[PDB]
């Protein structure tokens, strides 16, 4: 079980750590997070008190370095940093939990929810997504762009999903132009999986951190694209069995975990209406429909 | 953006633009069948391609044919439709491909966009108008070359015959959506008023009589009265 150590507190924050959160005021007596599950990328996050703008955090595998927080009051955040001195690093992790100022990462026995929302997600390919190759670590925030969004400023800090359009010449090939637009599954299987992702592994796993980034930061274009890479399945007629069956349950426990207050920003009418009712896949995500006709109806 | 009353003169502007109407694209009639069901049976359609400035209409005849054996034919219609014009644009010298296509339906946006992905210079713009595009096989020279053709083909026209040696797109355009809108209405007496004297004649190269100045005049009064009625005698007025 690994440590996030943080240096001190001196702004009040709400700090996330996955799916949980917690408050800290300012100048609180804390220093960090212990029982953090090896095996699973992470991320921690903040929302400063004094402001709710910007939410931002950094993804992390701590299987890849000794990671420690310390706030920087020049650029006003909560910066990750890499101790390489990997004594130094034990040795205050030690006093840190002998005065137990560190909080217990509170996973349930039971509760598997971070793993299904996570299953395909890798360091590796974030770091491509968020390109910073000096860091083994990956920091976004709320208004981050990305690349799709930058064609339509700064690149070095953009989001460098996989581009998906569906009114493009590398979605539609010549004289099938109906047929490909009306059935996307040469789009899908042939130039998506085949050719870029190269698995579907790598394919839901940029869709889960899509999702990750627009709920945990509200990052919009984060958000375009992970209902962009559900539509694109959904228009395609022929699809593996055994995607379609694991795309049923990353749908359902996203949805499961989004904080109901924001489903009316984070949830795009007519693509669900379209994946859920009119699509091809219309009957093959029996969960995912389950829990969306419970749970948001209204939307529907 | 989409195209209405307050951007109406862009349409006789020097920027080469086509409207494409598909209404008659695909034509059934419906009729019971020995069981008591009821079947259609595709007619000949047609691609009403016009240049609102100059005249020229494209008319790209739709042979039944095409339907043979296919599914979903009103979905159908809208694609080949843009399979039709993206052809003829690709068949034209460069300077003369339009500018603009406008589409008289925004069901064809979706399916003129991705056939014409290959010309990105190419604004695809829907309206706001409701014209009267569809009222053009009640042109009996229109309705006469599409039924009886046999094989696809591209009939050639002007719509305006002769007019733009005396009156400006401007005035032409209107007196079109006129004489459409007249038909569309009620086409059995927007046709008497255009035939009630058969002492004037249509040119062989022409769709409309051979009227004077001042019979046009006359002419339009007629139409607009009509149009002005038929309101009328629809909402009781
Ligand atoms: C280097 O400064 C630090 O504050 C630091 N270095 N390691 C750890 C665990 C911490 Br906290």
């Amino acid at each position: 079980m690994n440590t996030v150590p943080f240096t001190s507190a001196p702004i009040e924050v709400t700090i996330g750590i996955d799916q949980y959160s917690f408050n800290v005021k300012e100048n609180q007596p804390f220093h960090g997070i212990k029982d953090i599950p090896i095996g699973h990328v992470h991320v921690i996050h903040f929302q400063h008190a004094d402001n709710s703008s910007m939410r931002y955090g950094y993804w992390f595998d701590c299987r890849m370095g000794n990671f420690y927080i310390q706030y920087d009051p020049k650029d006003g955040l909560y910066k990750m940093m890499e101790e390489r001195d990997g004594a130094k690093f034990e040795n205050i992790v030690h006093n840190f939990k002998e005065r137990q100022m560190m909080v217990s990462y509170p996973k349930i026995d039971e509760d598997d929810t971070w793993y299904n929302l996570t299953e395909f997600v890798q360091m590796d390919k974030i770091r491509k997504i968020v390109r910073k190759d000096e860091n083994q670590f990956s920091y976004v925030d709320s208004s981050m762009t990305t690349v799709q969004e930058n064609e339509l400023s700064d690149p070095a800090h953009s989001l460098n999903y996989t581009v998906i359009n569906f009114k493009s010449r590398e979605a539609i090939r010549p004289g099938h132009e109906m047929e490909d637009f009306l059935d996307k599954s040469y789009y899908l299987n042939t130039v998506m999986l085949q050719g870029i992702f190269k698995n579907s592994s790598n394919y839901f796993g940029e869709l889960q951190f899509a999702f990750l980034n627009a709920m945990f930061f509200g990052n919009y274009g984060s958000s375009l694209q992970w209902h962009a890479m559900i539509e694109l399945i959904c228009s395609s007629a022929t699809v593996p069995k055994h995607m379609l069956d694991k795309l049923d349950e990353i749908l359902y426990y996203q949805i499961k975990t989004l904080p109901e207050q924001y489903s009316d920003i984070l949830l795009n009418e007519r693509v669900w209406n379209i994946c859920l009712y009119s699509s091809f896949q219309k009957n093959s995500l029996h969960n995912t429909e389950k829990i969306m006709e419970n749970k948001y109806p209204e939307l529907l | 953006g989409a195209m209405n009353s307050s951007n109406y003169a862009e349409l006789f502007n020097n920027d080469i633009k086509l409207f494409v109407d598909d209404t008659n694209v695909y034509r059934v009639t419906v009729h019971k069948t020995f069981e008591g069901n009821v079947a259609t049976k595709a007619i000949n359609g047609c691609i009403f391609t016009l240049n609102p400035k100059t005249g020229h209409l494209f008319l790209k005849i739709i042979h039944t044919s095409v339907w043979a054996g296919q599914k979903r034919l009103s979905q159908l219609a809208k694609w080949k439709t843009a399979e039709e014009v993206s052809a003829l644009v690709r068949s034209l010298p460069k300077e003369e491909q339009p500018k603009q296509i406008i589409v008289t339906r925004k069901a064809m946006l979706d399916p003129l966009e991705v056939h014409m992905l290959d010309f990105p210079n190419i604004a695809i713009r829907p309206t706001e108008l409701r014209l009267p595009f569809s009222a053009a096989m009640s042109i009996d020279k229109l309705s006469d070359v599409v039924m009886k053709a046999t094989e696809p083909q591209m009939v050639l026209f002007n719509i305006y015959d002769d007019w733009l040696d005396r009156i400006s797109s401007y005035t032409a355009f209107s007196r079109l959506t006129l004489l459409l809108r007249a038909l569309k209405t009620n086409e059995e007496s927007a046709k008497m008023i255009l035939l009630s004297d058969p002492t004037i004649t249509i040119k062989s190269y022409h769709l409309w009589p051979s009227f004077t100045d001042e019979q046009w005049i006359t002419i339009e009064s007629q139409m607009r009265d009509l149009i002005l009625t038929e309101y009328g005698r629809k909402y009781n007025v």
